[PDB]
């Protein structure tokens, strides 16, 4: 006859504890253990894993392959326009809300860590050209122009035979962690590409190609917040 | 680094444009282990007769060409002793090595997507009802994507989709390559044995699926070559068969 | 207390939820050939 | 439980090291880092990677069956097929693996309620409930006083309202090494029969109903099973499902659009 | 917890050795593997056979006993002459053996109803049962409030409603060395009496009964009795009972067939 | 007074389980074990046995 | 535990020190000791200041949040954002430190009454409810019956009545390094939007709902939630809220007096 | 089955208890701590700050 | 745990569910005489 | 008793009931320049 004293939170159903259980089933005997390749321990592997991603979001182009594709042009007219610009907070800019580290960001609600891009070349071999891309820090306006955009994380690409370049997004944040959703204390910057120079092909050579982009995370990354996805919906009985 | 040479058998495979080899999760194929057996006969290991090249059926790469794919090991069948072997034994392993070949000048641009899905599964274009298994396999063509939606007891070939229900530009999760006429012309993959049970039946499981979607479209000018072919050719590695019985036509 | 089993069997037992080990050089990685990041890629 | 890597200081430099410069074509992920193509400091990382585990990931109960059974022909008893396609929120989150070896922690919640009507004068006792998982091939009850209902071999649990909601521990009950979440098969051997993953999925079923005979008005009960995986491990991770589920057997969808739809190419909000 | 016998290598052979070939008139089985008439390879067994003992196999839960007694003459208590020949989930199982010995461990499960009336307004408290074994030779109780009830030397067990299941433990109490399943003999000297198992069974009794006195309205309530042996020891195999059970007391049955009809001879389905 | 909480799957009544339970009769005293011939342990032993096979099925 | 200073014994004292002036302008309070300025005794005192740490003294449970749910549209679930500026009792204790890091031990009290109506007559079984925490950008419910409920991820209790209270622990969960009670700022770069604490506040929503889907007759229910700061640290030190509080989102106040009005300057009551 | 005896003051909530409870979030991982300055620990410092009296606390 | 018996009674204990022992030997084997496989029986 | 945990995690822990620990010279003295009780302040 211990004497015991039952305290408050007794007799309840918690989602997220770890209490033994006794075995409906005793002295089962599983299967042996084979190796199987391709084990995932942790979900920031995925999230590292480079992904294509739809920058060219405008209407139409949604339920299609010209999603992915940023058209580039070889003229004298509009030289001095951005060729895309888009929102560097992962969690809700529908450019990149939904490859593969969005869609794994999407079932946290914090995050931090470094981000890079890199873009492929998809055109002539005898195309040259180069192209400027940059990053500015939140607390600005969207640059309007080159001279605005070169005073910020910004590199210079050379076409050639490596076909790819990545611009690394190096963290720049007041507190050690953002929140996944919308909040305006604590929002990312904006990305931007211009012209350095034209794009110069030979006669006889296709006049437009087109340039494919690739997200993924760094060494850096993590998640804390556990929460549910926002992109699963179930109206009835299936 | 461009140059690689593939010896496999009685036939070999050359390349001067290429890219570093991608092993599939970074196993090399092997044989199976006695701790890991479950059978209790003698294997059959054909070594020289039964892994070699195999290549297939090549396909015309139009400019709006949406896509095709292959379901392995089916499509191996009736090629050579591997397709023989099949027939007489109820339970098979094998890996493979998958090289796919296209070409073109320095005038012409586009980009290819290749990548071997394992288990994928595809749904029907009629959600209330089911797909007869021809429109799966035919094991002579390759089967082709669409850029809109069909309807009819077929699966839905959208490349928006890819007939899984995910997105097309996330396949990059298994192991793939591209394929930019300006840097390369031929993508080589190789790939273990994947499976929950150590050994399966070949004919009624499919366990990967080869698929090729071309994100750039393909574009040239006036006076160039307008026929570009592509090929895909496939070499079994370490084959293992038990069980001997009748041969099943089918 | 946390590393006392009350029960034989062991699916009777807490889950394991202080492991930590990573290895994301399968996906990243899967090239035969090393590639060295100064180095060019080919 | 480590922390992720520091960084390192760096500075101006200029040679012919190209670290930003890669080749896209080869499968390979650049591992660039901050520090290779700015100007960096010295900062120590405490974050851990702690809650990104599958481990943690999958740790914690989430919905698998609801029905309905009464007390005053068929409608005394419930059956269930034991399959985990039948709700959106937890199929999803398992359907980001080909293959995974877990255990499961079930427990359930069951909650009675008197039924309107003209009449609702009673004195009822307390209610007691039984669940019977009947094994794969094993008889099925067809009547709430069959003869099946002593499980002599089969397991059961009684639960008395009003006490802490009942819960048992299943181990690994899988014939093959792993549960195989995608089939591309078909069941028969001349490639007929069903196309699915319906086939591989050999689970018994269950069965609940009440233990008291009669009531002298009608009371209607509700059960609901939670399902918690434990040492758990997993392979061959999948893309996410985008399109929205149909139905429960097979993995039909209907074309969806990947991303939402912005003004122009250069539009920022 | 060992494992099964691992598979050994073997090769073409020709000699005058002959595994197959034996004689079944010895009355001894033949121990032939697969390795000495066929070519096989090496493979390692982990399978254990820890589900197959007689202790496990018994360790579970039978229905052995199950009757109604009602609170408003005879019909307020109930009477069970302990026997295992009641229930045939539970019969065939213990008649694989002809001789055991083991420990039950019984529970109990009591649930009440109130009666369907025309007139059901009435508010009880909550109900508590008494349940009572009568040694054999002990006196028998003949009415609810007898004298028999106050249990000076017998055991006793109440259970208020709402709480767990009672559970108790009863050890070997056999005059003999074991239980006696078949018994073939005659109970007098004479070879006349009753002819069967029932003359070595000389189990008491069982009393149940409602311990409150009335209710302003009549209330039944049920009684089912679980049983699980322990600590079992088995001999003399026996070969499971074909026919169908008849009557508790013997083992009479009825002509019945050895297997389901087939088409022909070279019939395959 | 030592402090307990509750945890589900409490009150309940699982077939298969192995629990330790009060025993009704306190000090009972057992017969002497005696060796029987023919002590079964395992339910395996019985399959290994040879047992004749109908093969002949057919009606009638 | 130590004890506070003992006094030492001083005498007469005629010389140039002077302990008693100070200058109050340095910022610096006077540290005169009563033996400094009279002659005393020695005694020993072994009084503690142990009752005035700030962990005892936050270490006690205060009403943080109150409301009503009915079984019988909206009225059937409650939905609160949590925050600490709804009680006066509990604000005025957290507002004299700017910044705080603290762990919770919430709690709840959950009890149900008839509603009055011309019929009354009626019989229900006990109750179950159900509280679930949307971590915030998490989807909300919009219904009793929907699909949100089924906590896949999201953590939940379920406690039947008549056992004790619940009670759960949550850690330090902020994006910063401590809680700002205070900010003084806008939540836009442009100094515009929402002026005070609001903009940093961004806990997550808390929803409760009956389990039982429908009773013959109405009835209401009320949830009580009491919050026990424990291992926490304090900075900045405030002085105490004169004014009464107005509005729970602002700090809005209106004209109070310092201390109550006297009669005169030297009127001793 | 180990036999235990409730003692009188169980199944109450008193708001002056320190008893353990299990955690909402299991192995969370906090923000590192940082050096803020000016932590008060005992409300007795407060006390001992100069403050200015209303000695002329008259009407108006 | 799971070695610790809170009751003196030997009746109010655990089932012994990790025991594994065999004699194929008794009904296989029950001829007098040694009988060798590879040698003809008779 | 009293110093053992029954759950792996920190926050599941009692409250720190027993702890003295003062530092007055934070506020009662922020001058920079010390000052002597019997000198004269300034
Ligand atoms: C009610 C008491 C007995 C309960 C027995 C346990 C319930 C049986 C469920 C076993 C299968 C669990 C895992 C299957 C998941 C899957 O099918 O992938
Ligand atoms: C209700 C409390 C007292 C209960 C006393 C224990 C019940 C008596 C049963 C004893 C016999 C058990 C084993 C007999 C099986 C058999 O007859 O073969
Ligand atoms: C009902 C079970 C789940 C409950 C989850 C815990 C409740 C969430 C509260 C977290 C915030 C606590 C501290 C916030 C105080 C503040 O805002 O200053």
């Amino acid at each position: 006859g211990v004497p015991v004293l039952n305290t408050p939170g007794s007799t309840q159903f918690l989602t997220s504890d770890d209490f033994q259980s006794p075995s409906a089933m005793p002295q089962f005997d599983e299967t042996p253990e084979m190796h199987i390749p391709g084990e995932v321990r942790n979900l920031m592997e995925m999230a590292e894993v480079d992904s294509v991603v739809p920058v060219n979001n405008i209407t139409g182009k949604t339920k299609s392959m010209e999603a992915y594709q940023i058209a580039v042009g070889t003229g004298n007219t509009d030289k001095t326009k951005p060729i895309f610009s888009f929102q560097m907070d992962p969690g809700y800019s529908s450019v990149l809300k939904r490859t593969l580290l969005g869609e794994m960001l999407n079932y946290y609600a914090h995050w931090s860590g470094s981000v890079k891009l890199t873009f492929l070349f998809c055109g002539s071999a005898m195309a040259t050209g180069k192209l400027l891309i940059s990053y500015s820090p939140p607390g600005a306006s969207v640059p309007s122009s080159r001279k605005d955009a070169m005073l910020g994380t910004h590199i210079i690409w050379d076409i050639g035979l490596q076909s790819s370049c990545v611009l690394c997004v190096p963290w720049i944040s007041q507190s050690h962690y953002r929140m996944v959703q919308q909040d305006p204390y604590t929002s990312a910057g904006y990305i931007t590409c211009w012209y350095q120079t034209n794009i110069v092909v030979p006669p006889g050579a296709p006049t437009s190609c087109d340039v494919l982009c690739f997200a993924s995370a760094c060494n850096d990354f993590s998640v804390r917040l556990l929460r549910d996805t926002p992109f699963m919906a179930q109206p009835g009985k299936l | 680094d461009r140059v690689r040479s593939m010896t496999l058998g009685n036939s070999t495979i050359t390349t001067q444009e290429s890219a570093n080899v991608v092993v599939g999760y970074g196993e090399w194929p092997s044989y199976l282990s006695d701790k890991e057996a479950t059978a209790e006969d003698q294997p059959t290991q054909p070594d020289v007769a039964t892994c070699r090249f195999y290549t297939l059926e090549s396909v015309q790469w139009e400019k709006s060409s949406p896509g095709w794919w292959w379901k392995f090991p089916e499509a191996l069948k009736n090629m050579g002793l591997f397709g023989q072997n099949m027939h007489y034994h109820y339970l098979g392993r094998a890996g493979y090595t998958i090289h796919v070949q296209c070409n073109a000048s320095k005038f012409h641009q586009g980009c290819l997507l290749v990548v071997c899905v394992p288990e994928a599964e595809m749904g029907c274009a009629d959600t209330s009802t089911t797909f007869p298994a021809t429109e799966l396999t035919t094991e002579e063509e390759p089967h082709v994507f669409t850029s809109d939606s069909i309807t009819g007891k077929k699966v839905q070939a959208a490349v928006c989709n890819a007939g899984m229900g995910v997105g097309v530009g996330n396949l990059t999760i298994f192991p793939h390559q591209w394929i930019n006429l300006r840097t390369n012309n031929s993508a080589t993959i190789v790939m273990p044995y994947i499976n929950s049970v150590p050994m399966d039946n070949m004919f009624r499981h499919y366990n990967f699926t080869l698929m090729i979607i071309p994100f750039a479209p393909l574009n040239f000018n006036e006076g160039a070559t307008a026929y570009v072919p592509v090929t895909v050719t496939i070499a079994p590695m370490y084959a293992e068969y038990n069980g001997l019985r009748l041969a099943s036509t089918q | 207390y946390t590393n006392i089993n009350f029960y034989k069997d062991a699916a009777s037992s807490a889950s394991n939820r202080q492991e930590l080990q990573q290895d994301p050089g399968k996906f990243t990685d899967p090239v035969k050939d090393l590639m060295v990041k100064t180095l060019p890629a080919l | 439980d480590r922390t992720v890597a520091n960084t390192q200081p760096s500075g101006p430099s200029n040679s012919k090291e190209i670290p930003a410069l890669t080749a896209v074509e080869t499968g390979h992920t650049s591992q660039v880092d901050p520090s290779d193509t700015l100007q960096t400091r010295h900062v120590v990382n405490f974050h851990s990677r702690s809650e990104s585990t599958v481990e943690n990931f999958m740790g914690r109960a989430a919905c698998v069956f609801m029905d309905q059974y009464k007390l005053n022909s068929t409608d005394n008893f419930a059956v269930w097929t034991i399959n985990v396609r039948e709700m959106a929120q937890l199929r999803r989150k398992c359907e980001l693996f080909t293959y995974m070896r877990f255990d499961i922690e079930m427990t359930m919640v069951i909650t009675s309620c008197q039924d309107q009507g003209t009449q609702l004068e009673q004195d009822m006792p307390v209610l007691t409930h039984q669940i019977m998982y009947v094994p794969p091939g094993g008889p099925i009850p067809a009547k709430v006083d069959s003869y099946e209902w002593q499980t002599s071999t089969n397991p059961s649990v009684f639960w008395t309202e009003g006490n802490a909601p009942a819960r048992m521990s299943i181990p690994f009950i899988s014939v093959g090494n792993a549960y195989s979440l995608f089939y591309d098969g078909w069941s028969h051997f001349t490639q007929d029969g069903t196309y699915g993953y319906t086939t591989l999925n050999a689970m018994g079923k269950l069965f609940v109903r009440h233990v008291n005979k009669s009531s002298p008005h009608q009371i209607t009960s509700t059960i609901r099973v939670y399902f918690k995986p434990k040492h758990i491990k997993a392979w061959v991770p999948r893309p996410p499902r985008l399109c929205p589920y149909i139905n429960k057997g097979d993995v039909n969808f209907v074309v969806t659009e990947v991303t939402d739809a912005r003004k122009s190419i250069t539009d920022t909000p």
